[PDB]
């Protein structure tokens, strides 16, 4: 009760491949599309699409930001419950250059 | 170096089971069965009737929406199979309450039937109406399709009014039409379908 | 008592604000503004 | 499709490992005063959310006092998962224990 | 000496299992002592 | 109990800064019930029951054209005991930018008050 | 604000909306017209004995698509 | 301007192989003018311009192609086009289903926002629904839920409310496959106004309940007809109201003026009432039900019988074939816990229904005579036996309902418990037993206007 | 509890981010150090960019959301020099002082390194005794024969683990026990002593002089004493005192060391067994590109009628001004002495600002500036900081403190509560069919009379208050509780009317010196009218050890 449920009860989003909390992100949709949740470091831009005879996509990893960059990657997230200060430490561990590659068990 | 890491991406999107051109109708086969595993959140109020709670809360809003995991519009389901957390089949199975909620989560096997559009497919469905630059269709009385003049040859003109079609035989075209499917675009909530005609 | 400032959500109208519990600010009808941060500092 | 087959086969066999059945279970046949807490929390936490109440509640508004009316009659449908610090476990129903 | 250990723990590649109460609180996990050492599971009457 | 409070506009005012804001109301406004706590110079009646949320002085600036009153910055039922209109030193003639205001917090012996 | 707050209802995905992990346990296997129309005869007979009133009609159109005429 | 403006916008048609978007943001912005502005488009440049739009979409469509499609869909008062171009403007929205299967979202934003406007204003939208909802199955979700997103505000006038209800009632007669939610959004949000009037028992709210709910009771009266019960779905409308009355209105406290919608429908024939009260036997007498969700239905049943005119006299004995037969079961089983040391607080279920049987007896008195001077199953002997028992029901019934049980049983010589009524001064938590012995679900209604529809089918005093 | 949580976290990993994946996650690098100008503007390409979350009530670039819903983001900074992380100059200096700068190896032996290589392979599983018996199984230095000794030790260890994996002793995940962890700190600390002290190399006779450091900036190749200069060339046949070495030349040494002696360092760093086989390189020691914290974690403080600048933007722009200057000084020596003395001083103010971004007790600086401006190590090292300050010592909602008082008319398991407390503390009570007799009267009262409620909660999550209403709307909404939602996701979730605190709620209590744990107990609340302090019984005050001199005891509902 007194360290999560009544101080900083936060339900963030965790990418279940790279293991982060900050770098998840609600997708800025196309004007008829639906704002999903896409990560950052699992997401590579669409430019890396070298070459079955083609590399066609089934409309899964294709998301854009408010900047408009087509990224391919970054899906498969979920909802956890962390204290917010953990998210603050994760930035301050990133400031040192130290990640927190988590594990999230329903997979 | 970067030749076996690309196989993480080539195996990522490409679906395995194709749509073979079956019974020589011109149509391929696109209704396909696959079994899955959910991860439900059973209600406390559906403790007495836990089969009705899994279906109503997670399976009745599952049909007739495009699903990004199977890659298909979920047509229908049948046959829920709630697992157990006691590895002892029988009636009184037992599920695991989350420590902070009264909501207890578990595993379920269930069987789905979806629709499978791909590239390189050729299908047949009724045309509803048309224009002088696009022609829209219906497939299986559930599925749209649109064929536009950038998929249509040059000599197919247009009798003008509802204005009908003029092919190289000079006839307004019928309902059912053979067509080759282009990239499917799921931008709207309604599943939009693109298609071509030339080989 | 209301200020010249931002418009927010809760779908009342283009609205205005004022603080009631000093940092969980609300609209006219007491609807909670979702997620303010309320910068402060303690002295000694 | 194929690598979740190499993921549920491994896990549920590993889940099948550390179970200790009704003949091999040799921990205490008592309700160890924290079991009585977390039952009376989570049973009362379900009854707040319109879970079915297997007792004749007669003018009680508190989920806690309602849940202490089902424990007095051994009605609570929970199974206690007593872990052991190797990882193993023994599964215990509310009916087969003695409330002090 | 917080970052003195944090020096070595990243030098350790320490897959911390979050089983001490001075670590389950850091991630806000349910603590493993008392009413949190054991799970509570609901036996539904129907298949 | 008693306590006094400095009301300083010159704490913000620089040396060559002109005399910008002035005690009293102005124009392009009419917020009422400030006239029920304050007097025409924007300094309150002595002996008027103030609280938190209540205007304590009206200084109408001329760079924003609105009376931005400040407020009694405590949580106890006070009054105003006496107000002093404080002049300035380096000149003889400019308007005041320093007021002192004396408060009368009454404190009966409630339960807990030590003997 | 005005556009960012109603995006909680855009996704509207609690745990009472979506399953958490969706893993196809096996391979996709195609179902023929004699199997689909027998599936659609079986399953739609079950959900007609609540909501889902919209998608039942949507599957009746696919049902009549393999037995009748538009 | 005759054919000049056709080649003028045929040069704006050329923006697929020229890609400059010069003339895109002028005329579509000129048609983005408001409807009361006399600077905007006429009807002559309405024809051939949209023939470029109906017959061509490939030479427009991009992210830039959104612009000249937004301002044409969102053209307000779009039925104020000439009928020789209403054929053409629909012919652009016809192909809008077929151009890109996404933009049907955007018209349905405006179809339901014009449900505020009446049938005499917006009759053309009903022809668009049946001719295209058959076409598009995979959109029925936000069709069903935009009656809540485009829902009228709670403090509207009647002009936004008397006509929004008219788009809901006419439409299911030709959209008979969308489903359950259509009827429910009335009963859901009739109670937003219902509870805001009996706490006020200024006159904005009453005519929302008088004359706009009049349309609700009129349309459902037209859905029960002697051919929809024989071959149509007059029982289907009875189905979707039977499964709805048990959800939104019965568990809510102190709820008048709304249950008449159920009360007006199932009063016609022998079929609907012999499936609505035998359903209520499964409600108000089941052991598996909650014993605190049964006092109100045994109070709801009590005032249905003595306030409904079109029920047969052999159907009222059908109540006393089971309600008095329910007292053929308490007489054997549970007359033996009183000598066990316990008060009568456990039997608040038992005196709940026993009020309702005396609530019939305080009203139905001149019905069950014969020529031979008898009564149906000895009516002047049943209330003698169950009152002089060892339960003392005179204290656990209300004084007003025993003021009226006494004067009736004195004139016709039914009961003579008068000296035991007098013996309750030296005989005598509590609030849940006085209110429900005075809450009657079929009170004589304060509304004078709805009683036009319910002059006969609701009983007067005598 | 009507906002449930799905998946959950169980374990944490560590390790150092690549130079590559800081760019894969964030290509929004920053070049403008000047943060705010006239009209207070957040410049794009500066530290307060909108691409790192929204700021000043704007909308975010990449989140697309307001300042209230964006988390902020990260942003790299291109450092053209290898600024090493100052928390790793301990390690790389020690791996330098054995890495022979001539033979591209250590000074050590082939098999002496292999012993500590092979024993840590045994100490990453649940086996210690075979790590000692590995030293037992051994056998004119002829390396033609001693490859059999290489073929003998690990061949057992190929099968000693395979013997152990045949048991239920260890798995390939490994086994990490304190007694395994205790002996792991006995190889490595002894492994980090003889490497630190060697005369020559072994596979050659050539070697380097003593590296001498300074306060975590400079690295010197000192003047070799005149006995040992000849000792490189009397074997090698068949500049001034303390020559400075820089992190580019240091990275030149650390290429063929982590490449060639990889098998040892695969197990020294990775305590657990390696299910990832990523190679060990010096790029994890150095910070090749930095990161920028979110906007929400970087705004300047404010007090009084003022604003006070953050720590981590003064010393983040001072990086970038040096990043400006080290970009500006590029063409000067690129188009032609003392220009190198102008150049070498640019590798200190870029060194002292990765030193000041992270540390502040490890920075030289200028003066002693009244506990100077912190890095991020100093944000984490005191009683204050973060862990004891706001991770162990989290301040709580729904909590009060007051002055205790005697009262002998309450039960010993109780507390007396004033109506001042009794109209503020709320309990999120969900609605059912048994509490509806009370929760309807809770909304009628509101926060005016005590048996009441403050705000309610529909099936959406709306906190519709009850302050502005009156007996019209308060009687109306109480019957708006049992009306279920036609939103399909919200048909289980019932409504949570936040009532007040009643006569039946039980509440923690807390003296501020809690030495025995019985200073922290729980009490049935009895709400006492006509009061302004807590009321305690004498049975309690022998347990809390709090006499009635007026002590501030906290209270937690
Ligand atoms: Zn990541
Ligand atoms: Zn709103
Ligand atoms: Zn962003
Ligand atoms: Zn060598």
């Amino acid at each position: 009760d007194r360290l999560l449920n009544s101080s900083d009860y936060t339900q963030a989003s965790v990418c279940r491949e790279c293991g982060s909390i900050l770098t998840t992100q609600q997708s800025v949709p196309r004007i008829g599309s639906i704002s999903t949740v896409c990560c950052r470091r699992c997401s590579m831009r669409f430019e890396d699409a070298k070459k079955g005879e083609k590399i066609f996509i089934d409309d899964s990893q294709i998301w854009e930001d408010g900047q408009g960059n087509k990224f391919v990657g970054g899906n498969e997230t979920t909802t956890v419950a962390i204290p917010f200060v953990l998210k603050y430490l994760d930035s301050e561990l990133s400031a040192m250059g130290i990640r927190l590659r988590y594990n999230v068990e329903p997979k | 170096n970067e030749n076996r890491e690309t196989a993480r991406f080539i195996k990522k999107h490409k679906k395995q089971v194709t749509n073979p051109i079956d019974e020589k109708n011109g149509t391929s086969n696109c209704i396909v069965r696959v079994p899955i595993a959910l991860y439900v959140s059973l209600a406390p109020m559906y403790l007495e009737n836990p089969l009705q709670g899994v279906m109503k809360q997670h399976l009745n809003p599952l049909v007739m929406k495009y699903n990004n995991k199977v890659g298909g519009v979920v047509l229908g389901y049948e046959g829920l199979k709630i697992l157990d957390a006691d590895p002892l089949d029988t009636s009184e199975k037992l599920i695991k309450i989350t420590p902070d909620t009264p909501f207890g989560f578990t595993w379920c096997h269930v069987n789905l039937y979806v629709w499978q559009p791909q590239v390189g497919d050729v299908l047949e469905g009724y045309i509803f109406i048309q224009s002088a630059s696009h022609i829209g269709l219906l497939i299986h009385d559930a599925f749209n399709a649109s064929i536009k003049k950038n998929n249509i040859p040059v000599d197919w003109t247009f009798v003008h009014n509802l204005g009908h079609w003029v092919d190289s035989n000079g006839e307004p075209i019928d309902g059912k039409l053979r067509f080759t499917v282009r990239n499917v675009h799921t931008t709207g909530r309604v599943v939009s379908v693109d298609g071509t005609l030339i080989s | 008592t209301f200020i010249r400032g931002p418009i927010c959500g809760t779908d009342n109208c283009p609205s205005r604000l004022w603080r009631i519990i000093d940092g969980r600010r609300t609209c006219q009808y007491g609807h909670v503004m979702e997620g303010d941060v309320e910068f402060n500092d303690d002295e000694d | 499709p194929e690598d979740f087959q190499q993921h549920e086969q491994i896990r549920r066999k590993t889940l099948k490992e550390k179970a200790i059945p009704k003949d091999q279970r040799a921990t205490t046949p008592y309700m160890t005063k924290y079991e009585r807490a977390r039952i009376l929390g989570t049973r009362a936490l379900q009854i707040s959310m319109n879970a079915p109440v297997f007792v004749d509640l007669e003018g009680e508004t508190d989920p806690l006092r309602i849940a202490m009316k089902e424990l007095a009659e051994k009605k609570i449908p929970l199974v206690i998962r007593r872990y052991l610090p190797d990882g193993s476990f023994e599964d215990w129903s509310v009916e087969e224990l003695i409330v002090d | 000496t917080t970052c003195q250990f944090l020096t070595k723990a990243v030098l350790d590649n320490e897959r911390e299992q979050l089983d001490s109460p001075s670590a389950r609180i850091v991630v806000g996990k349910l603590n493993n002592v008392g009413t949190g050492s054991f799970d509570v599971l609901a036996k539904v009457p129907n298949a | 109990m008693y306590k006094t409070e400095k009301v300083d506009l010159a704490l913000n005012r620089n040396r060559g800064d002109p005399i910008t804001q002035h005690f009293g109301f102005g124009n392009d406004e009419w917020p009422k019930e400030w006239l029920e706590k304050l007097d025409e110079d924007g300094l309150p009646y002595i002996g008027t029951y103030v609280e938190e949320g209540d205007p304590i002085c009206a200084y109408f600036d001329d760079t924003l054209n609105k009376t931005k009153i400040k407020t009694y910055h405590s949580s106890e039922p006070a009054y105003i005991e006496e107000v002093n209109l404080i002049g300035d030193e380096s000149n003889k003639f400019q308007e005041l930018q320093t007021v002192s205001i004396k408060y009368r917090i009454r404190r009966t012996p409630q339960i807990g008050d030590k003997f | 604000m005005m556009k960012g707050s109603r995006r909680t209802g855009n996704n509207t995905a609690t745990t009472l909306n979506t399953p958490v992990v969706i893993h196809a346990t096996q391979l996709p296997q195609h179902v023929s017209t004699d199997e689909v129309l027998q599936f659609l005869e079986s399953f739609i007979d079950e959900k007609e004995n609540t909501n889902l009133s919209s998608s039942i009609s949507q599957l009746k159109r696919i049902q009549r698509d393999f037995k009748g005429l538009p | 301007s005759a054919a000049m403006y056709s080649r003028f916008v045929k040069s704006a048609l050329d923006d697929l192989d020229k890609n400059d978007s010069t003339q895109i943001g002028i005329i579509a912005n000129q048609v983005a003018l408001p409807s009361k502005n006399p600077e905007r488009i006429n009807d002559k440049n309405l024809n051939i311009l949209l023939d470029i739009l109906s017959s061509n979409i490939n030479r427009i469509e991009s992210s830039r192609g959104t612009f000249l499609i937004q301002s044409i869909i969102n053209f307000e008062k779009w039925w104020e086009l000439p009928p020789h171009t209403l054929s053409k403007y629909i012919y652009f929205i016809k192909i809008l289903c077929s151009s890109i299967p996404k933009w049907w979202q955007d018209v349905s934003m405006i179809l339901v926002s014009c449900f505020i406007l009446p049938i005499k204003q917006t009759v053309c939208h009903h022809d668009m629904l049946k001719y295209f909802l058959r076409m598009i199955p995979s959109s029925m979700g936000f069709i069903d839920t935009y009656l809540a997103k485009f829902f009228p505000n709670k403090n509207d006038t009647r002009r936004k409310l008397v006509n929004y209800t008219s788009n809901l009632l006419k439409l299911r007669g030709y959209c008979s496959e969308l489903g359950f939610q259509i009827w429910s959004l009335l009963i859901e949000k009739i109670i937003s106004i219902d509870v805001e009037l009996q706490n006020e028992l200024i006159k904005e709210l009453s005519t929302k309940l008088d004359s706009i709910l009049t349309l609700v009771s009129t349309h459902v009266e037209e859905q029960v007809t002697p051919e929809s019960l024989e071959s149509g779905e007059g029982v289907g409308v009875f189905n979707t109201l039977t499964t709805l009355f048990k959800t939104h209105v019965l568990p809510t406290y102190y709820t008048r003026s709304i249950q008449y919608i159920m009360f007006h429908v199932s009063q016609q024939q022998l079929e609907l009432m012999d499936s609505f009260l035998v359903t209520l036997i499964d409600i108000s007498f089941a052991v598996n039900e909650a014993a605190e969700k049964k006092i109100k239905s045994l109070q709801y049943l009590g005032s249905y019988i003595a306030r409904a005119k079109k029920l047969s006299r052999t159907q009222i004995i059908f109540v006393a074939s089971y309600l008095t037969s329910w007292l053929n079961r308490y007489v054997i089983e549970r007359e033996e816990e009183v000598d066990q040391r316990g008060g009568m607080e456990r039997f608040k279920h038992f005196y709940a229904a026993f009020q309702a049987l005396c609530y019939i007896f305080c009203f139905r008195h001149n019905i069950f005579r014969d020529t031979d001077g008898n009564w149906e199953c000895e009516l002047d002997k049943f209330f003698q036996r169950m009152v002089i028992s060892k339960f003392n029901p005179l204290k656990f019934c209300n004084e007003n309902v025993m003021l009226m049980f006494a004067r009736i049983a004195q004139q016709e010589s039914v009961a003579y418990c008068f000296s035991i009524i007098e013996n309750n001064n030296n005989e005598r938590t509590r609030q849940q037993f006085i209110d429900l012995q005075s809450y009657f679900p079929y009170d004589p209604l304060f509304l004078k206007n709805y009683k036009i529809l319910m002059k006969e089918y609701y009983i007067e005093w005598s | 509890i009507s906002k449930p949580v799905g998946s959950e976290i169980t374990s944490v990993d560590f390790g150092i981010l690549t130079a590559k994946e800081i760019r894969n996650l964030s290509a929004k690098q920053i070049t403008n150090p000047t943060v705010l100008d006239n009209l207070g503007h957040p410049v794009s390409g500066g530290l307060y960019d909108l691409a790192l979350g929204a700021f000043l009530r704007n909308l975010c670039s990449t989140c697309g959301l307001d300042e209230k819903f964006c988390p902020g983001h990260q942003g790299h900074i291109e450092l053209p020099v290898p600024c090493y992380n100052p928390l790793f100059f301990n390690q790389l200096y020690i791996y330098l002082r054995a890495s022979c700068l001539f033979c591209h190896h250590f000074r050590l032996k082939s098999v002496e390194v292999h012993r500590y290589a092979c024993k840590l392979r045994l100490l990453q599983y649940g086996l210690i005794d075979e790590s000692y018996k590995l030293d037992e199984i051994t056998l004119d230095i002829s390396s033609t024969l001693l490859n059999e000794l290489k073929s003998k030790r690990s061949e057992y260890v190929d099968m000693a683990i395979a013997k152990a994996l045949s048991d239920g002793r260890t798995t390939e995940r490994g086994s990490f026990t304190a007694t395994v962890n205790d002996e792991r700190k006995k190889l490595v600390h002894e492994f980090h002593k003889k490497l630190l002290s060697r005369g020559k190399c072994d596979n050659c006779g050539m070697f380097s002089p003593k590296f001498r450091k300074d306060g975590f900036t400079k690295i010197f190749e000192t003047a070799l004493n005149e006995k040992q200069i000849t000792n490189n060339r009397v074997k090698g046949f068949i500049k001034t005192g303390s020559t400075y070495i820089l992190s580019t030349e240091v990275k030149n040494i650390l290429d063929t060391v982590f490449r060639k002696e990889q098998c040892v360092l695969q197990y020294v760093f990775h305590s657990r067994p390696n299910l990832s086989r990523k190679l060990v390189k010096a790029d994890s020691f150095f910070m090749d590109v930095l990161v920028v914290p979110p906007t929400r974690f970087r705004l300047p403080s404010k007090l009084g009628e003022e604003v006070h600048e953050n720590s981590q933007n003064q010393l983040l722009s001072k990086v970038l001004t040096t990043s400006l200057l080290i970009r500006d000084l590029n063409d000067d020596l690129s188009k032609l002495r003392v220009i190198f003395s102008r150049l070498m001083n640019a590798f200190v103010t870029i060194q002292n600002d990765v030193n000041a971004f992270i540390d502040s007790t490890k920075a030289q600086g200028r003066t002693s500036g009244k506990v100077p401006i912190p890095g991020v190590k100093q944000a984490l090292e005191k009683k204050e900081g973060l862990f004891r300050k706001h991770m162990m010592g989290k301040r709580v909602n729904y909590a009060a403190r007051s002055v205790i008082s005697p009262d002998p008319n309450i039960e010993t398991n109780e507390i007396g509560v004033p109506p001042v407390f009794a109209v503020k503390l709320t309990y999120p009570e969900p609605v059912t069919a048994y509490n509806i007799a009370e929760l309807r009267q809770a909304v009628i009262n509101g926060p005016d009379k005590w048996p009441g409620a403050t705000q309610i909660q529909n099936e959406d999550g709306s906190l519709v208050s009850l302050i502005g209403m009156s007996v019209e709307q308060r009687k109306a909404l109480a019957n708006q509780l049992l009306t279920p939602s036609s939103n399909v996701s919200t048909h289980t979730l019932n409504k949570k009317v936040y009532r007040h605190i009643k006569n039946r709620d039980v509440v923690l209590m807390n003296r501020q010196p809690t030495l025995h744990k019985a200073s922290m107990m729980g009490h049935k609340v009895r709400v006492l009218p006509n009061e302004k302090t807590l009321r305690l019984h004498y049975a309690n005050t022998g347990a809390y050890n709090a006499d009635f001199d007026g002590d501030e005891m906290n209270m937690h509902f």
